[PDB]
Parts: structure tokens; C-alpha cells; sequence
RNA sequence: UUUGCUCCACACAAUAUAGAUGGAUACGAAUAAGGCGUCCUUGUGGCGUCGCUGAACCAUAGCAGGCUAGCAACGGUGCACUUGGCGGAAAGGCCUUGGGUGCUUGCUGGCGAAUUGCAAUGUCAUUUUGCGUGGGGAUAAAUCAUUUGUAUACGACUUAGA
RNA sequence: AGAACUGGCGAUGCGGGAUGAACCGAACGUAGAGUUAAGGUGCCGGAAUACACGCUCAUCAGACACCACAAAAGGUGUUAGUUCAUCUAGACAGCCGGAACCGGCCGAAUGAACUA
RNA sequence: GGCCAGCAUCAGUUUUGGUGGCAGGAUAAAUCCAUAGGAAUGUAGCUUGCCUCGGUAAGUAUUAUAGCCUGUG
């Protein structure tokens, strides 16, 4: 439909919102994941915690090195959770991975682009009410993440901007309405009643 | 098997006027002022009459509706809390050394200091929590007194001075060394 | 104007096939707008065209095409068969594909 | 299984040269076709008098509609089954607009709560309910109450679409 | 200094609760909640927009902000009437609610030189706002 | 080392392309709650309203958009310029002052369109490089060899030399 | 390790059971359109993030014949039952009076053993 | 007539819809109509005891200032 889909990851399951991304990149619709630390996952944090020390304690035994690799940062835990799910080894796999990008927070483009919310991966809808849940940068800072903090002070200093930006909009769309509020009424209106505006 | 409607009362006394927007809570009592952040629990709370709040639980199961009446004690606490108030008093018992039980601070800290537990040279130190005002208790011997009007606040910061004081490497039922929770009620007396 | 399109945009998914084995002669298209098999229907018959560059000149234009119709419908989604002229390169899985508004019965 | 009808089966046993007319018995079996409602028929009258679907014949059999499909009924249903120890019996309680709508909630829940499949239910009876304060269970009589309301917070609503502009909003 | 709950003030499951149906043969009519079965089903009869008398999931089912006087398990005919009396249909229609469904149908049935007609309105409308947008 | 380099302007050569074809259209937060409007004693306030999907919103007429004329507005919109403010998360983009050049489908006109013959995407994106003209700009190094021993199997390392 | 009958593998690919001689489905000239089996339809991956009633929250949840093993035994987690019995002859609790029994307070169900 | 398309009219196979007329059954069951009966998750009326012109609590009352259930036809 559109060039690039931006997706807030705020509220969002990791592997719902992962199955959807994952599709999306190999039917060729470029996507970018943002505000990955505070993706959610289901399930208590705890459960959470152990399950990544499980996946922490695999590696190639003779050289540390070949073995998994264990990304912290939120991004890169969804991003496996998202490579997962897709073909990678090929050709087209490598291809479908290049149409996505994942970030932690929402950096320069896109802090004034458009976000949007994918519904069957949304927590609010999905889960059942009082179920526990994690929210994904936690579990991030607890298994090595270092930026957590960053990211918080970034999104603030950010987060008060966007405000300005809400304001004058709310104001100057309240004046457009005050304009479109006299054109009603008109002969041109009434007609665009008609036909339905 | 999923209740359709069960509620509770929370019933609100006179200098009191508690506060609810989404599930956050306060209460505005004489005596202080009492908030609580309830957004884990999944109820409604309505005024009915300015005197009375009820909380429901609407469809709810089991564990659910064992949910409700906690949180209505949970207010009914944070009520009495901010007009009777809550005095915890302990008294220290020591069956040879006596404990040397102090309010020292550095730092602006305001912390409770035992010195001498069971002839230990350590000092134990637990720091007063905010709203608790200590008070060594006059007139009656090794009583201390923490009141506030956190039930919360208060009761932990009275098993924090009450744990700091466990013994070790003896058999306990012999060496019954401590400080411990003597009595709990409220700060206006005759209520 | 800004919007000459007399198409219908589309994407060229995935050849026929099973999990162990494809059919290379046979496309799935999914197409904007098209949710229900019975959304479908309509654009049964029509004609696909892959348009795509190259390197050489031929008629006098570096752009090609393939051409193919919709030949019947696929699953629940609404997403659609087609057959071309040559089977679709599946270098082109993911790729933009054109669903023309002829043959029409309107 | 299934879906269900209620059929009405009669039958009796062949006639002899000595016994013309038998004793013609009949039963309302829950089944979702008559193939299947037959095949009961003499699943049962086999555990009950001496025939075999050999020796006998089946006389009617008549699909019996409910006679009140618009009025909500309180039903008792009572049950034999089979655990994966012994064979035992029960009673359950179905607020339903039917017979054929609550035999069909009925084997969703000895399938849901006790994992008991078709093949190992009987039903016994199912009545209507005629009275309130007859009804036993608690799970019914809850909706019993005078000038019943409720609401059902927490509303969510199926996406067309998978990419979505609003925050959704859960409420009602 | 009154003490100022908050509401959360759902729409109600209830006799006499007109609902909308979403999906089914009705799909898109309005029909009241005559008796109560479950959690879950209910029985409605919506016989102004001639839906048969039946129980239904609530699934299928949207609840209205309008409700009227009904009594349990009323029959057909009493839903008739007490549905006139009250002027359902009157006041669904007065709502922005259905007003939108009118206005999303109209754009259907909308011809290609009818949406001609309407894009050349909007330029008109537009040039008649964004004049009164510069003077204030 | 024949006149080599680089930024800006344009010309054509070619070379590709995970796949332009009206527009990625910006609070934050809650979801057993909120958005917007308005009012007050500015609150966890009063009142009004909306939701039940973006099925929206914006844009959209004119040779792929030709040549022209008029009115009405004092608006919209593009291009180069200029005023000042803001943005470091990857800011490399947002906002604004001012004169200058264009479009207008807000409304009314004149001219053109065929014969591409009944369809054959019937060609409008963007990526890198090279070859040539003025318009700016800039005039180093590294390696071998020699040397050193804080280094070293060899490579490498660390010193030194107009 | 050794008999019975039959169907198989061996001598046989093909679809399915991720993988696999023997399982399920189906037995093979070369191709086409259609429909299917067994098995499947979050994504890898063709195909409903389909509809419907329950059950389940695990600081070792669980997730499909052949099949890739766990048992006796416990739980006041939570579900639905069974057999007994108290309950508007205000029971069951926490106070309080009389001497567990009955009442003064209570305003609705509660106790016992068992099934899965 | 060399390969190719496009459309039309057909043929063979097939897939996806729309619409017409009939046959069953409890000659569907219901809704609806007429009628008799009856009950409470008891509507009007009445009485009653509190509680503020604002209704409340419990007795009485079977269609009345709502309605329902049940048989009959
Ligand atoms: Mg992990
Ligand atoms: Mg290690
Ligand atoms: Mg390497
Ligand atoms: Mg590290
Ligand atoms: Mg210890
Ligand atoms: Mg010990
Ligand atoms: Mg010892
Ligand atoms: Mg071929
Ligand atoms: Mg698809
Ligand atoms: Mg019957
Ligand atoms: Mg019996
Ligand atoms: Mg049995
Ligand atoms: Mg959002
Ligand atoms: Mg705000
Ligand atoms: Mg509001
Ligand atoms: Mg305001
Ligand atoms: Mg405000
Ligand atoms: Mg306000
Ligand atoms: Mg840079
Ligand atoms: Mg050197
Ligand atoms: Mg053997
Ligand atoms: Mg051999
Ligand atoms: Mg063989
Ligand atoms: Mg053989
Ligand atoms: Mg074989
Ligand atoms: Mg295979
Ligand atoms: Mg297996
Ligand atoms: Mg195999
Ligand atoms: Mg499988
Ligand atoms: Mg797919
Ligand atoms: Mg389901
Ligand atoms: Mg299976
Ligand atoms: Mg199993
Ligand atoms: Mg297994
Ligand atoms: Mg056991
Ligand atoms: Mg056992
Ligand atoms: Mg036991
Ligand atoms: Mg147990
Ligand atoms: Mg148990
Ligand atoms: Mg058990
Ligand atoms: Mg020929
Ligand atoms: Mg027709
Ligand atoms: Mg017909
Ligand atoms: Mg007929
Ligand atoms: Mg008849
Ligand atoms: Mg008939």
C-alpha cells in the first residue's frame, strides 16, 4: 500500500507483532519497528527472565564464538524473534530482512513521521485482562542491556517536543473547523451533503 | 464459575474525602494525606452517596472476586489511616545484654541504631521510613513506638526494626533476643 | 492529472505449490483492496501485466512486460491465481504487479 | 457431535407366527442425522430388552421440533458417563431456548470440564425446569435474579485490516 | 472538597436494551434484548427491521446507547409496540452513530460522474474555507 | 607519471534496480477508560460531544495535461532568492521575514485533439560510472629500500633519515 | 529369541508422519484442466490471527496415532460431580450474656466424606 | 498461408454466482389471531412502617395505569 510502515512497538506482543513484520517483508512492504524497548511479551516477568538464561547458556563449545549469539538490546530480541519467522538462509530471506528496521526509541526521521499500530499483535486487545505480562526493555536491561536509561531521558526530551507540535496543531485544526464551521450551511455544502460530505 | 456482579462498601467518614480517576486512589483525611496506585486490579469504584464508595467486580472469576474485598480493606486501611491513625508499639527483650536502641542520623537520614544486641559490637542501623514518626516510649522500659498513617509504611518499618534483630548460629527457642512487635492500633485513643 | 493508474496495484506472492514442491506455472497475486474470495471474483479473467526493466533496447524502450490473466480464486483472503504469458521469474516474489480493469463486464 | 435433532424411533421385534404384534417401544434419541438416531435406537434397546437390529424393525420415526423456540427455559439434565476410572452419573443444570440447543451445550461441557467424548455419555432425561427455586445450581440461578442487567467491560473489536492509525479502545 | 469518583459507565446488557446486529442474515438492523440466557447469548426480537425473534451471541451483537421500557420475555407484538411507542427507530436515526452509517452508504452507491460532481464541490468549498482561514 | 583533483551548473553516452506510478498524513497516556469542545474556584473539576475502525483525511478535471482570453478573489500553490528562530538520537530536517518568477479546476470563454486505424506497459522512476565546455575550489602523502629494537619465525610492530 | 493368519518392506517411487525400509494415503507410460486422500491452514509454508462452548497461569505450563517412555503418592490452586447432613425452627463465623446447650448481635447459604 | 494475439459464436471438461416453479414434515414447529386457565423474577390499585414535595421498605392484590406462562381452536 504505502512506501515505508512505521509501527510504535509500544503495547505490542514481540512474536504477534513479529509475525506480522515477518509477512509483510517477504509480500515486499518495507517496514521500521520503533519504540522496541517497550514492546511487551506475555507471560510474568520472571518466566521471562529465565527463558533468555536458557537461551544465554547455548554456545558452540570449543569456540564461544560461533556458537548463538545472544543480543541484549530490545531491537535485536525482536529481531530474532522476527528472523525467526522467516527464511533467512536464502536469497529472498536475506532479501525480505533488508525491507525492515528495528529501533529502540524513535530516532530523527520518523520522530516527525507517521506511526501506526497493528491490532492482532496489540497487547490491550490480545491478551486477557489481568493476565502478567513483561514489558521488553526490562528484561532487556536485565540480561546486559546498557541504554535503557538513555533512551528514557531521549524519549522525555522528545515526548515534550511532540507535545508543541500536538498543541499548535490542536489549535490551528480547532480554527480550520472554525472555518469549515461557517461553509456549512453554504449552498456548496448542503449540496456536498448530498452526496455524502 | 464466573460471577456475573459481586460488590463491596467502602464506607467514608467525615473529615475524609477520597479522590478515584482511573484506578488511581487518594484519600484526604485530617490527618494526612494517602495515595494508591490500584491500575493492577480490574474494578469498578463508584460513589454512591459521598458517605459510602462501592468497588465491583463485574463477570469475575475466583481468584477475582478474592480480589475485591482486598481492595476494599486496602482503602478501608488508607480511610482509618488518615483519621485514627496507626501506632505500632515493640518492645525490646534481651535476656542478658541489654539493647541499646537509638535514633541517630547523618546525611539527613533519621535512622533507628541498636547497639550491643547480644553483646554484638556491630551496630545495626534501619532507616525510618518517610510518614513514620518514631518515638521512644516514656515511663514504660525497652518500648519503642513507630505511628503514621500508612498501615504499610508503618508495619514494615516495624518488621524492618524487628528483623534486623534475628539471631544466629543458636538455638532460637533458647535465645529469644530482640526487638518485637508488642502491640498495633491507632494514634487517637478511646478509637 | 497526478493519477493516470487505470490498473489495480498487486503483488506477485508466491508460485502454486506445497510445502515440499511448486508448480512455477502457476502465480498467487495478492491484490490491494481484495479481502474476500468473493472480492475476488471480479478480477477473475482480467489481465495481469509484469512490467519491469532491462539493459538492451528492443522495440525502442528499455522497459518489458509479461502479460498473464487471473484465472480462479485462493483461499480465504481473497488473494488470487494467475498464468502468464512465461512463468514469472520468482526473482519477482514481492515484487509490483498491475491487474488491468479489461476484459470488463461493467 | 454435531449438531443436533431430536428424533422420535419406535420399533419392536420381528413378528413370529406366535407373537404378531410386539410390544412397539420408542425413544427420543439427540443425533444429528436418523442414520446416526437409528443406530442409538438399537444401541439402547440392545441394553434394555433382548433384540438385535436383526431381529427387530424399526416402525417411525419423526423428527420432533421444539413446540416453544422463542421462550427461555431452565433445564435439568441428567447424565451417565464415563471417567477414565469408572462409569458414574451426574446432573448439570442448562439455561437454554431449547432441548436441541442445551443437549448440545451439554456435551461441549462434560467435553470441556470432564474430557468426556461423545461415544461415553448417556442421557438420561431432560426436562424443563417448571418453577423457579427448583433449579439447584448456583451457575443458572444467577441469572435468575429480578431485573437482570450487567455489562461487558472491556470490549475489543476485530481489525479489517492489519495496520491500524488509531490506539484502539477497549471500551462500551 | 466532595470526594469526585470517577464513572466507567459501560452500556448494559439489559431488557428492553435495543442492540445492533453486526453479522448474521440481519446483519446491520437494530433489534431490542428481550429475555437474558448466559454470559454470553441472549433472546431479541426486532421486528420494526423484521429480525425473527431469536437468541443470539452477544459476539453478533453491539450494543446501543438507546434502550426503552420492556418487560422480560415479552412477546413479538409487545416488542412492537412498546418500540413504537417509544420512538426507537426515531431516535437511532437522530444519533451521529447511524448518521455515519447513512453517510458511508450514500459514498457507496455514489456513480463515477457523481464523484466528479463531488470533487469539483470541494474545490469550491475549498477555496470559499482557505480565504476565511487568512482573514482569521 | 603529458593536465592530474574536487565541490556546483548540462550534455549525451552507457550501466545497473528484491521492484516509483496521487500523498510514510508526527502528542503523550489510559484501556474496569479516554479524544475533542467549552466553562470555572484550573481540579483525580463542571458541562457538551464523539467512538461502534483509514469505508478516513488530504489531493484529484485540462496533449502525461496543448495555445490562449476574461472576471472574481487577495486566497491557494511551485521555483530560485532573503529575515530571523529551532533541531545532535542517526540532528542534515522543521518553522518563519521579505521582496521576485510561475500555476490555478474559485467562475466564464476562444482554439487544438482524428489516420496510433478495435487492445499489444506503448515508455514520465533512480543507481552508479565514464567522455567531453566555461562557473567556483584545492596544491598531499603512503609503500619499497635505508634505518631502529620498547617488536619479531616470516609478514606485522616501534623508531630514524632532504 | 521362537510359532500363527493376514497385510507389508525386501524388489517401490509418489503425498503425508520436520527427520526415518516396514506407519497413514496412494501404488508410477508423457502431459494438461478439475477434484481429492492422509496430513495441514500465527510466521518459516501453499491454505480462516475462521466461527462456537467450556477448561488451563506453571520461579519445570502445554501442544497430536505408530513415536521417540514415567509410576505409586500428596495439594485449603481451580473446575464440574456424587452420597450424606445443618439452612427464613436467621444456620456458619467474630465479638457479648446464661449455664457444648440455648440465646442477644448478625441477613446468606453452610458443613462432611468422596469422584475425576 | 508463417507464427502470434484480441473479440464473437460454439463444442468438450470445469469452477463461481444470481434467479424461477414444485414435493415432504406435527400437511414443519414457532410469530400472529381467538379463547379458557394459571403463576411470579407480582404491573396498576390498596394498606402499612420508616425515611425531606423525591420517592423508599413489606403486606395485599392475578390485568387493572405492564406483561408472562399453559391448554384449546
Ligand atoms: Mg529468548
Ligand atoms: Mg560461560
Ligand atoms: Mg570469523
Ligand atoms: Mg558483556
Ligand atoms: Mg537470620
Ligand atoms: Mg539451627
Ligand atoms: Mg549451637
Ligand atoms: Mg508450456
Ligand atoms: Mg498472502
Ligand atoms: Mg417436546
Ligand atoms: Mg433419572
Ligand atoms: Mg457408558
Ligand atoms: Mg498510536
Ligand atoms: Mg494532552
Ligand atoms: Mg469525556
Ligand atoms: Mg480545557
Ligand atoms: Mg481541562
Ligand atoms: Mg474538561
Ligand atoms: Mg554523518
Ligand atoms: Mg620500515
Ligand atoms: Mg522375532
Ligand atoms: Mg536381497
Ligand atoms: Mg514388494
Ligand atoms: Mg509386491
Ligand atoms: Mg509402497
Ligand atoms: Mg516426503
Ligand atoms: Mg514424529
Ligand atoms: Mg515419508
Ligand atoms: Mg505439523
Ligand atoms: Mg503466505
Ligand atoms: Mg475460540
Ligand atoms: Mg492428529
Ligand atoms: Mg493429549
Ligand atoms: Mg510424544
Ligand atoms: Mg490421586
Ligand atoms: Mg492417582
Ligand atoms: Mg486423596
Ligand atoms: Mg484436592
Ligand atoms: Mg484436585
Ligand atoms: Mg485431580
Ligand atoms: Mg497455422
Ligand atoms: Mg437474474
Ligand atoms: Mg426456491
Ligand atoms: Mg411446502
Ligand atoms: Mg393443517
Ligand atoms: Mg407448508
Amino acid at each position: 500500500v504505502e512506501p515505508v510502515v512505521v509501527i510504535d512497538g509500544k503495547g505490542h506482543l514481540v512474536g504477534r507483532l513479529a509475525s506480522v513484520v515477518a509477512k509483510q517483508l517477504l509480500n515486499g512492504q518495507k517496514i521500521v519497528v520503533v519504540r522496541a524497548e517497550e514492546l511487551n511479551i506475555s507471560g510474568e516477568f520472571f518466566r521471562n527472565k529465565l527463558k533468555y538464561h536458557d537461551f544465554l547458556r547455548k554456545a558452540t563449545a570449543f569456540n564461544k564464538t560461533r556458537g548463538p549469539f545472544h543480543f541484549r538490546a530490545p531491537s535485536r530480541i525482536f529481531y530474532k524473534a522476527l528472523r525467526g519467522m522467516v527464511s533467512h538462509k536464502t536469497a529472498r530471506g536475506k532479501a525480505a530482512l533488508e525491507r525492515l528496521k528495528v529501533f529502540e526509541g524513535i530516532p530523527p526521521p520518523y520522530d516527525k513521521k507517521k506511526r501506526v499500530v497493528v491490532p492482532q499483535a496489540l497487547r490491550v486487545l490480545r491478551l486477557k485482562p489481568g493476565r502478567k505480562y513483561t514489558t521488553l526493555g526490562k528484561l532487556s536491561t536485565s540480561v546486559g542491556w546498557k541504554y535503557e536509561d538513555v533512551v528514557a531521558k531521549l524519549e522525555a526530551k522528545r515526548k515534550v517536543s511532540s507535545a508543541e507540535y500536538y498543541a499548535k496543531k490542536r489549535a490551528f485544526t480547532k480554527k480550520v473547523a472554525s472555518a469549515n464551521a461557517t461553509a456549512a450551511e453554504s449552498d456548496v455544502a448542503k449540496q456536498l451533503a448530498a452526496l455524502g460530505y | 464459575m464466573k460471577y456475573i456482579q459481586t460488590e463491596q462498601q467502602i464506607e467514608v467518614p467525615e473529615g475524609v474525602t477520597v479522590s478515584i480517576k482511573s484506578r488511581i486512589v487518594k484519600v484526604v483525611g485530617p490527618r494526612g494525606t494517602l495515595t494508591k496506585n490500584l491500575k493492577h486490579i480490574d474494578v469498578t469504584f463508584t460513589k454512591v452517596n459521598n458517605q459510602l464508595i462501592k468497588v465491583a467486580v463485574h463477570n469475575g472469576g475466583r481468584k477475582h472476586v478474592a480480589a475485591l474485598r482486598t481492595v476494599k480493606s486496602l482503602v478501608d486501611n488508607m480511610i482509618t489511616g488518615v483519621t485514627k491513625g496507626y501506632k505500632y508499639k515493640m518492645r525490646y527483650v534481651y535476656a542478658h545484654f541489654p539493647i541499646n536502641v537509638n535514633i541517630v542520623e547523618k546525611d539527613g537520614a533519621k535512622f533507628i541504631e541498636v547497639r550491643n544486641f547480644l553483646g554484638d559490637k556491630k551496630i545495626r542501623n534501619v532507616p525510618v521510613r518517610d510518614g513514620v514518626t518514631i518515638e521512644f516510649s516514656t515511663n514504660v522500659k525497652d518500648e519503642i513506638v513507630l505511628s503514621g498513617n500508612s498501615v504499610e509504611d508503618v508495619s514494615q518499618n516495624a518488621a524492618d526494626l524487628q528483623q534486623i534483630c534475628r539471631v544466629r548460629n543458636k538455638d532460637i527457642r533458647k535465645f529469644l533476643d530482640g526487638i518485637y512487635v508488642s502491640h498495633k492500633g491507632f494514634i487517637t485513643e478511646d478509637l | 492529472a497526478e493519477s493516470h493508474r487505470l490498473y489495480v496495484k498487486g503483488k506477485h506472492l508466491s508460485y502454486q505449490r506445497s510445502k515440499r514442491v511448486n508448480n512455477p506455472n502457476v502465480s498467487l497475486i495478492k491484490i490491494e483492496g481484495v479481502a474476500t474470495p468473493q472480492d475476488a471474483q471480479f478480477y477473475l479473467g482480467k489481465r495481469i501485466a509484469y512490467v519491469y526493466r532491462a539493459s538492451k533496447e528492443v522495440r525502442g524502450s528499455k522497459i518489458r512486460v509479461m502479460w498473464g490473466k487471473v484465472t480462479r480464486t485462493h483461499g480465504n483472503s481473497g488473494v488470487v491465481r494467475a498464468t502468464f504469458r512465461n512463468n514469472l521469474p520468482a526473482k519477482t516474489f514481492g515484487a509490483s504487479v498491475r491487474i488491468f480493469l479489461y476484459p470488463s463486464n461493467i | 457431535m454435531a449438531h443436533f435433532k431430536e428424533y422420535q424411533v419406535i420399533g419392536r421385534r420381528l413378528p413370529t407366527e406366535s407373537v404378531p404384534e410386539p410390544k412397539l417401544f420408542r425413544m427420543r434419541i439427540f443425533a444429528s442425522n436418523e442414520v446416526i438416531a437409528k443406530s442409538r435406537y438399537w444401541y439402547f434397546l440392545q441394553k434394555l430388552h433382548k433384540v438385535k437390529k436383526a431381529s427387530g424393525e424399526i416402525v417411525s420415526i419423526n423428527q420432533i421440533n421444539e413446540a416453544h423456540p422463542t421462550k427461555v427455559k431452565n433445564f435439568g439434565v441428567w447424565v451417565r458417563y464415563d471417567s477414565r476410572s469408572g462409569t458414574h452419573n451426574m446432573y448439570k443444570e442448562i439455561r437454554d431456548v431449547s432441548r436441541v440447543a442445551a443437549v448440545e451445550t451439554l456435551y461441549q461441557d462434560m467435553a470441556a470440564r470432564h474430557r468426556a467424548r461423545f461415544r461415553s455419555i448417556h442421557i438420561l432425561k431432560v426436562a424443563e425446569i417448571e418453577k423457579t427455586a427448583d433449579v439447584k445450581r448456583q451457575y443458572v440461578k444467577q441469572f435468575l435474579t429480578k431485573d437482570l442487567k450487567f455489562p461487558l467491560p472491556h470490549r475489543v473489536q476485530k481489525s479489517t485490516k492489519t495496520f491500524s492509525y488509531k490506539r484502539p479502545s477497549t471500551f462500551y | 472538597t466532595d470526594s469526585i469518583v470517577k464513572a466507567s459507565n459501560w452500556r448494559l446488557v439489559e431488557v428492553g436494551r435495543v442492540v445492533l446486529i453486526k453479522k448474521g442474515q440481519s446483519a446491520g438492523k437494530l433489534a431490542a434484548i428481550v429475555e437474558i440466557i448466559d454470559q454470553k447469548k441472549v433472546l431479541i426480537d426486532g421486528p420494526k427491521a423484521g429480525v425473527p425473534r431469536q437468541a443470539i451471541n452477544l459476539g453478533q451483537v453491539v450494543l446501543t446507547p438507546l434502550t426503552f421500557a420492556l418487560p422480560r420475555g415479552a412477546r413479538t407484538a409487545t416488542v412492537s409496540k412498546k418500540w413504537a411507542a417509544a420512538a426507537v427507530c426515531e431516535k437511532w436515526a437522530a444519533s451521529s452513530w447511524a448518521k455515519k452509517i447513512a453517510q458511508r452508504e450514500r459514498r457507496a452507491a455514489l456513480t463515477d460522474f457523481e464523484r466528479f460532481q463531488v470533487m469539483v464541490l470541494r474545490k469550491q468549498k475549498r477555496y470559499t474555507v482557505k480565504k476565511a482561514l487568512a482573514k482569521a
